């Protein structure tokens, strides 16, 4: 009885760590399944699939070139310089 | 590739079908530890109980009874020492597993926090895509030019 109860005392302990082992395992099962591991990458592969289309519009829509950027930048400076000129004239 | 977003919500949703198991399973680990602690409390109390049998039994200047009174306690001490050290090592298992669930919820909630963020940018990505679909379809691109081809007609 002292040994069997101890046997049965640790019997549930073996089961206790078994369920803890099950708990220590079942947690990663869903976590691993969801994670792509970069193999299928269906959370980013699909994103990169869409990333093709945003270039298509940029192929049709002319992206702002450094020349175009300078044009607006220079124009913005021109507007900045031109607009402030109309003021100081207004003050006078 | 076949509706991953539906799986995404459900796959994390299934995380509750399992994360609860650790909650229940971990609880199954502690009551036995504390039940053994109570049994240890009973055992040490039994040893303490035998302390009284081994405390005042020597009175009147006798030792024969007190000679073996502790002897039984030693057998109980062997259980106490053997079972007492079992409690100490059991502390590590309960401590480590608790951090797992704490990390799991902290990570899973973060996983589920960014799960919708992945969906959030997904719908933004859908929004960033559906806008051009009609815009592109209507635009002739000068191929059919059916807005000016008909005019030139």
């Amino acid at each position: 009885e002292r040994k069997y109860l101890e046997l049965k005392s640790q019997k549930n302990l073996y089961l206790a760590r078994l369920k803890s082992a099950i708990a220590a395992q079942k947690i990663e099962e869903i976590a691993g399944n969801l994670d792509n591991a970069s193999a299928s990458s269906l959370f980013e592969r699909i994103e990169t699939k869409i990333l093709e289309l945003e270039a298509e519009r940029e192929l049709l829509n002319p992206p702002p070139s450094p020349l175009d950027k300078k044009f607006e930048q220079w124009e913005e400076q021109q507007a900045v310089e031109a607009t402030l000129a109309a003021m100081k004239a207004r003050r006078s | 590739q076949e509706a991953p977003e539906d799986l995404l919500e459900r796959l994390l949703g299934e995380m509750e079908l399992e994360l609860i198991e650790l909650r229940r399973a971990l609880a199954q680990t502690i009551a036995t530890f504390k039940s053994t602690e109570r049994q240890r409390d009973a055992q040490q109390l039994i040893a303490q109980r035998w302390y009284e049998k081994a405390q005042a039994a020597l009175d009147r200047g006798n030792e024969q009874l007190a000679r073996e009174a502790l002897g039984q306690r030693q057998s109980y001490q062997s259980h106490t020492e053997a079972l007492g050290k079992s409690l100490g090592e059991q502390r590590a298992l309960v401590e480590q597993v608790r951090g797992q669930l704490q990390k799991l919820e902290r990570k899973y909630l973060e996983l589920k926090s960014q799960k919708n963020l992945y969906l959030a940018r997904l719908k933004s990505a859908i929004a960033a895509q559906k806008i051009e679909e009609i815009a592109g379809n209507l635009d002739n691109a000068s191929a059919s030019s059916l807005f000016e081809r008909i005019e030139t007609k």
